[PDB]
């Protein structure tokens, strides 16, 4: 039936393909009927319909048209394990770098960029700027900048002069980052060297840059831009005996996540200024 | 001078924090060091954020602190945290002021656009004008409810704005 | 019809819709017996110089599925050849061969 | 009270509307007023039939808008909104008027 | 306590946990070793797929054993998909080739 | 040009419309346009497909069109993978939400628009017209039919002097308005020019 188990990491385009539709609302259920929400974590259209092969709402209650979507349901048509299958998918407003590659000892983003796991944190928990290609300036690409270091700079190099932070520059950084050109220089290094700890500590770089090339994985896949929802069915929302739902914790996790990414949306749209944007997007990252 | 500053509290209970705040400002009695103190409300932004106008003494700051479910300034650090901005303050108070220049009663009515009817027997529906006299104030809009949707004798009385 | 006769009619509908409101306010003004000579006489050479097509009167209707002039009706915006074959076919609604 | 106006080319077609919704105000509410038929408007129609030229070849059709009128003397809480969720047949235009 | 067929688990297909609820034993981890360290190969295969998990592989089963054709068709765990779903919300992307 | 149309004659008695939606005069026009518009669509689209009657059927600014097809599986292609694509493009043409629906059309030997365009293909593809003809009446009455009559006019067999055959089976009444008698048309583009096939498939009568 099938051989060997394939992972690799997920694109943005690989997460919209498992995707049925985006969760926007963190309203989980209705809680005082049975009804779910429209659309929020539980919906109709994006997964599927609580009923097997029912509208939900109302109409083909029979075994003919399988498949039907009215306007008045905005709900589609299957099984009623169909929607353990199926996944959805959070536009998350602000980028976020994934976890397992940034604090996995030793962080993936950690040995790649060439930086310390503190400086990185700092960068990405809104504490400290990155400088990104700037341009005719005395400054380094790895080279980090703080509040004072920016200022000065700012008032200083204020045209050709790129600075950002979070994962946003992260992302950046990692996207801009000829892996074939670094292979050569590593080895090149690695062979014009005697330090005994120079030598281990660059055959673990050149090691998992060579590794990275060699598959289809790219840089700026480790910061997550399109979060991807386990199926309701895998975080079941069940009452014990009474009147109230014993809800999950995933479904706590999802309903912030989803909470912060829309007051972020807001926030974008009502040109907030910086240092809310900056809590905000601090927030949806550690959420 | 006195600029402004960021504060956060426990969101959901930020007008009794902006009440204790002016308390205890009257009580430590720094008045000469607050000018003002900010929940903006539309008919709320910034949701959990309080507005002061301030100075920076460390005094203040573990006044400001000290004031009860309050967790701390937001800036780039802990040591001086940071005022905001002033440039984005002058087109903020063209957009402040035009706040009650219209948005009410725009001369006659508003029909011919989408609107959510809600009055009486015909309550909670919506439909687009298609017909309405601005000479007898009439508005025969569609009572869309079951697809056929045939303007029903009303008028700018269940208009709503939906 | 000719392929070009439509696409005139078309560009006459655009043009009748595009100058509908202008045209509209040029005629009360002209109208107007309250209302200034000179101010009528510059309505009316404003009115000229506007494109000609832009008046309504221009555009013929034309059959919608051949452009046929003659023949035409308006319920149906068809001409009477192609009413007739969607009555029977049954295309139109309602419609039926009537006796009385 | 709430005037309903039912239009449709097939009489049969609306005289089931009309009996259903008869059923959905006697239920709910009382006093309902009644099916009152209103004239039926026989927009008539002739065409010549010759591709080219007979003018005496000629179709004459029509279309038969009938017409129903249904009052409700007394709305109730239940009753005004039972035809919210009841919807009737297609093709039959249906308009509603309280006063 | 004994159980032929009950009731079964909604998040994992799997039967339930207990006397009151009417559950079956666990087959273990070091059972599952026991059984890998004799040759039983078909044993613990209908041991974690056909009596345990797989929801069309069990009725199937039952069909087949009222009807006296002693035979399993073993598909997939149920509990795999779930995984497959847990590591697939995270960023992470596994598949399955061919 | 003596016979009247027996579809439209019959459309107040036993035939039922094809389009069939209420409309004042302001937007009847409108929708007969989008209505045509549609129905080209579709059989430009749908002519591999054996589909037979589109009925179009607009309630409350949304259009429900109604395909009746020999094969739905074609049309429908992978599961709601074909007519989704036909959905948007439809509405696109009505300007408004679409709703489409395959009713499945049992016994396509009897359907006569269906017959026709069986006729027409064998046609295109140079076989002996009368041949065809004769396979479509003896299907035709094979299934059951109570009779049947079909038409083909002009250079059959590519002929210089254009002719009309056509072949009866079993009873065709035209002139009993309860006579359930489907009809319908079709054109073969031959090289040798346009021939025309009618065919009146006569199902039985009906008492009402
Ligand atoms: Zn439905």
């Amino acid at each position: 039936e099938f051989d060997a188990i394939k992972i690799a990491l997920a694109s943005p385009d690989m997460i919209r393909s498992w995707s049925f539709g985006e969760v926007k609302k963190p309203e989980t259920i209705n809680y005082r009927t049975f009804k779910p929400e429209r659309d929020g974590l539980f919906c109709a259209r994006i997964f599927g319909p609580v009923k097997d092969y029912e509208c939900l709402c109302g109409k083909y209650k029979r075994l003919k048209h399988r498949g039907v979507i009215c306007e008045k349901c905005g709900v589609e048509v299957t099984q009623t394990k169909v929607r353990r299958e199926r996944m959805g998918h959070i536009e998350l407003a602000s980028p976020t770098a994934h976890i397992w590659f940034l604090k996995s000892l030793p962080s993936r983003i950690g040995l790649l960029l060439d930086m310390p796991l503190r400086d990185i944190e700092r960068v990405l928990y809104f504490e400290s700027y990155v400088v990104i290609e700037g341009g005719m300036t005395n400054l380094e690409r790895q080279q980090i900048l703080t509040e004072e270091q920016y200022l000065d700079a700012l008032e200083e190099f204020g045209d050709e002069f790129d600075a950002k932070m979070g994962a946003e520059a992260i992302q950046a950084l990692l996207k801009s980052m000829d892996l074939e050109q670094e292979c050569e220089q590593l080895r090149e290094e690695l062979n014009e060297t005697n330090s005994e700890t120079k030598r281990k500590k660059l055959t673990k770089r050149i090691k998992l840059l060579e590794a990275f090339v060699q598959s289809g994985n790219k840089p700026e896949w480790m910061i997550l831009t399109v979060l991807p929802v386990l199926p309701p069915d895998l975080r079941p929302l069940v009452p014990l005996d009474g009147g109230r739902f014993a809800t999950s914790d995933l479904n706590d996790l999802y309903r912030r996540v989803i909470n912060r990414n829309n007051r972020l949306k807001r926030l974008l749209d009502l040109a907030a200024p910086d240092i809310i944007v900056r809590n905000e997007k601090r927030m949806l990252q550690e959420a | 001078k006195k600029r402004w500053y960021v504060v956060q509290a426990f969101s959901g209970f930020e007008g009794r924090v902006a009440t204790s705040l002016r308390e205890h400002i009257k009580l430590h009695n720094m008045e000469d060091l607050f000018g003002e103190v900010m929940v903006p409300t539309e008919e709320k932004f910034f949701p959990g954020y309080v507005l002061v106008q301030m100075v920076m003494n460390d005094a203040s700051w573990h006044l400001v602190r000290s004031v009860p479910r309050v967790m701390g300034f937001i800036g780039g650090t802990s040591d001086r945290p940071a005022p905001i901005s002033d440039k984005e303050v002058d087109a903020i108070m063209n957009r402040l002021q035009q706040v009650g220049d219209k948005p009410r009663p725009k001369t006659l009515f508003e029909p011919g656009e989408m609107v959510r009817v809600n009055d009486g027997p015909f309550a909670d529906f919506n439909g687009v004008v298609e017909e309405v006299d601005y000479e007898k104030s009439r508005l025969k809009v569609s009572v869309s409810i079951f697809g056929r949707a045939t303007p029903v004798e009303l008028d700018f009385s269940q208009v709503e704005k939906a | 019809a000719k392929q070009s006769m439509k696409a005139r009619e078309v560009k006459r509908v655009a043009l009748a819709d595009k100058y509908f409101a202008k045209r509209a306010e040029l005629k009360a003004i002209i109208s107007d017996v309250n209302a200034s000579d000179e101010d009528r006489w510059n309505a009316v050479l404003k009115l000229q110089t506007l494109p000609r097509d832009s008046s309504p009167s221009r555009q013929r209707n034309r059959c919608r599925q051949t452009g046929r002039p003659h023949g035409f009706l308006r319920k149906f915006g068809l001409s009477r050849i192609k009413v007739r074959e969607a009555a029977m076919r049954g295309e139109i609604p309602g419609l039926k061969k009537a006796s009385w | 009270r709430i005037r309903i106006r039912l239009k449709a080319f097939d009489h049969r077609l609306i005289d089931q509307a009309t009996a259903e919704i008869v059923e959905t105000a006697k239920r709910t509410g009382a006093q309902v007023r009644g099916p009152i038929p209103l004239p039926t408007r026989k927009e008539r129609f002739t065409v010549l039939i010759s591709p080219h030229v007979n003018k005496d070849a000629r179709d004459q059709y029509e279309i038969r808008t009938h017409l129903r009128l249904v009052d409700i003397v007394e709305p109730t809480e239940k009753t005004v909104d039972a035809l919210m969720r009841l919807d009737l047949a297609a093709g039959v235009d249906v308009q509603i008027s309280l006063g | 306590h004994a159980r032929s067929t009950g009731s079964y688990s909604l998040v994992t297909q799997q039967p339930l946990g207990g006397k009151a609820q009417f559950g079956g034993q666990r087959f273990g981890e070091m059972e599952v070793w026991a059984l890998e360290a004799y040759g039983a190969a078909y044993t613990l295969q209908e041991m974690l797929t056909v009596k345990s998990d797989d929801v069309n592989g069990r009725t199937k089963m039952y069909k087949n054993i009222v009807d006296g054709n002693h035979q399993m068709e073993p598909g997939m765990p149920e509990s795999f998909n779930v995984l497959l779903k847990e590591i697939r919300s995270l960023g992470i992307n596994i598949e399955l080739e061919d | 040009g003596q016979k009247v149309h027996p579809n439209g004659i019959r459309l107040g008695i036993v035939k039922p419309w094809n389009s069939t939606w209420f409309a004042n005069t302001k937007e009847f026009a409108d929708n007969l346009d989008s209505d045509f518009k549609v129905r080209q669509y579709l059989t430009k689209e749908l002519a591999k497909a054996s589909v037979s009657r589109i009925v179009i059927e607009r309630p409350a600014k949304s259009i429900r069109v109604t395909i009746h097809t020999a094969r739905p599986g074609i049309v429908i292609g992978k599961k709601g993978e074909d007519v989704e694509k036909l959905r948007k493009v439809v509405a696109d043409i009505a300007g408004v939400p679409a709703q489409i629906n395959i009713a499945e059309v049992r016994k396509p030997e009897l359907d006569a628009k269906l017959v026709a365009d069986s006729i027409t293909s064998q046609l295109e593809r140079r076989v002996m017209f009368r041949r065809a003809m004769k396979r479509a009446v003896q299907n035709a009455m094979r299934l059951g039919a109570k009779g049947i009559k079909v038409e083909v006019s002009g250079r059959l067999g590519g002929a210089e002097i254009a002719r009309t055959e056509w072949y009866r089976e079993g009873r065709v009444p035209l002139h009993t308005l309860r006579a359930d008698i489907d009809y319908n048309t079709s054109e073969a583009h031959t090289t040798y020019g346009v021939i025309g096939v009618k065919v009146w498939i006569f199902k039985g009568e009906i008492l009402g």
